[PDB]
This record gives structure tokens, sequence and C-alpha cells, in this order.
């Protein structure tokens, strides 16, 4: 019963940061390093 | 190892050495197991038969003993077409 | 390979899990980084 | 001739072939039937 206001303060910080990130980084992480003329994404041993 | 002399021949469009027999071991088989080093120890008695077969009929092409451990001992000695990693083409040849 | 006498030589790895796209790698008997051999190593591991 | 016997039509996928992965070449024998090396009559079948 007492943890109400803190949860209501977290629910709006998540909502504010979601909208900020939606403004700034929307549709930016969509290109990557493919092999030339291929659909095999190029990485190294431990690189995601 | 052995550093062979490798004259160049016809009847084999490559360079062969009639002095000893060459050995092929699959790439993913260690040469240095106890099983492999025991096949290389008793197959060394084949080279006299290899040579005698070849001297009775000089028109004879490869002679090979392909062993059940992966080895292939052939005569006359001649470098394998593919070094596994010295060029970027690795070879998958298993005698079995 | 399960003992150090077997873990010698080379072996094939398959990229993307494809049986026709392989690479040679020397195989080596590797020790973990946080192991439990002595009590100092066990204590480091338990710390992490 | 000194070339492998072909089966079907070949279809390669460029977009799935890494540049340096050493795909195997061939191991099949050259088994060319008799009635596929000449024109096939009803008499050549009986000779065969």
């Amino acid at each position: 019963l007492p943890l109400f206001h803190i949860a209501l303060l977290v629910l709006f910080m998540v909502i504010i940061y979601a909208i900020i990130g939606l403004e700034l980084f929307k549709g930016k992480m969509h290109k990557t390093c493919y092999y030339i003329g291929t659909d095999i994404v190029a990485t190294v041993e431990n690189e995601k | 190892r052995i550093k062979p002399v490798f004259i160049d021949d016809a009847n084999f469009r490559r360079q062969v050495s009639y002095q000893h027999a060459a050995v092929h071991i699959p790439t993913d088989i260690y040469e240095g197991s106890t099983i492999v080093l025991n096949e290389l120890n008793w197959t060394s008695a084949l080279d006299d038969v290899f040579k005698k077969n070849r001297e009775e009929d000089p028109s004879l092409l490869w002679q090979v003993f392909g062993s059940a451990t992966g080895l292939a001992r052939y005569y006359p000695a001649s470098p394998w077409v593919d070094n596994s990693r010295t060029p970027n083409k690795i070879d998958l040849y298993d005698v079995r | 390979k399960m003992t150090e006498e077997e873990c010698r030589g080379y072996y094939y790895v398959y990229k993307d899990g494809d049986p026709t796209q392989m690479e040679l790698r020397p195989r080596q008997w590797i020790h973990n980084d946080f192991h439990f051999d002595n009590v100092l190593s066990a204590m480091m591991s338990l710390f992490t | 001739q000194p070339k492998p016997i072909g089966v079907g039509i070949p279809t390669i996928n460029l977009r799935k072939r890494r540049p340096n992965v050493q795909n195997p070449k061939s191991q099949e024998p050259v088994t060319l039937d008799f009635l596929d090396a000449e024109l096939e009559n009803d008499i050549k079948v009986e000779i065969r």
C-alpha cells in the first residue's frame, strides 16, 4: 500500500524515457556490415 | 621428416620421387597419436615391395595402401595437391 | 576430444552451422578462467 | 570425357556463399551408361 507513489513515479520515468529514445534513436540501427554482394552478416569471433 | 629430391616425370604429370613412399594423413587426424605412429612404423616395410613392383613393370601408376586408421601410403612419392592451410584451400580427403 | 593427448592437431569449425563452410583451427587444451583448482582460485571464482 | 556426370540443372545461391570457406568439389565416379553414350535403338539394347 505504501509503495504506490514510487511505482507511479517509475511508470512515468519509463514512459518519458521511451518517448525520448523514440524521438532520438528511431530507425537508426538498421544498417550493418554485410559481406559484399551477400546476405551473410560479417562479424568476428566474439562480436555480436 | 624427409626432404625428397623430386625429379619431374611423365606418366605422372607432376614431380615424383621413386626413392620412398609418401604418406597422407587426414587433416583432422593428429600425426603423432600412438595409433598413427604404429602404422607408420610397420608400413615402412612396404617400400621394398613398392620398388620391386615398379621395377618389374616400369609402366605402373600409383600404388597405395589405404589403412583403416586413415593413412594412405602411396608410391612413388609426390606432394599432395592441397596443403591444408598453406594455401586457403583446405582438403577433405579420407581414404576410408 | 576428452583428454590432453587427444586434443592435439587441427579440427574443422563450421560457420553459421553449415556443413559446407568450414575453417581449420588448431585445437588446444584450454583451462577455464575462473576455475577451482586451489583455494585461492576457488575464492576468486566464488567472489565473481 | 574426363568430367563428372551431371545430374539435373545446377542452381547456385550467390547471396549465401561466403567468400573464403572452401566448399567441397566432387567425389562421384564417371559412370556413363552405354545407352547414354550413343543413340539408342532397339537393337543396341539387345547387343548390350
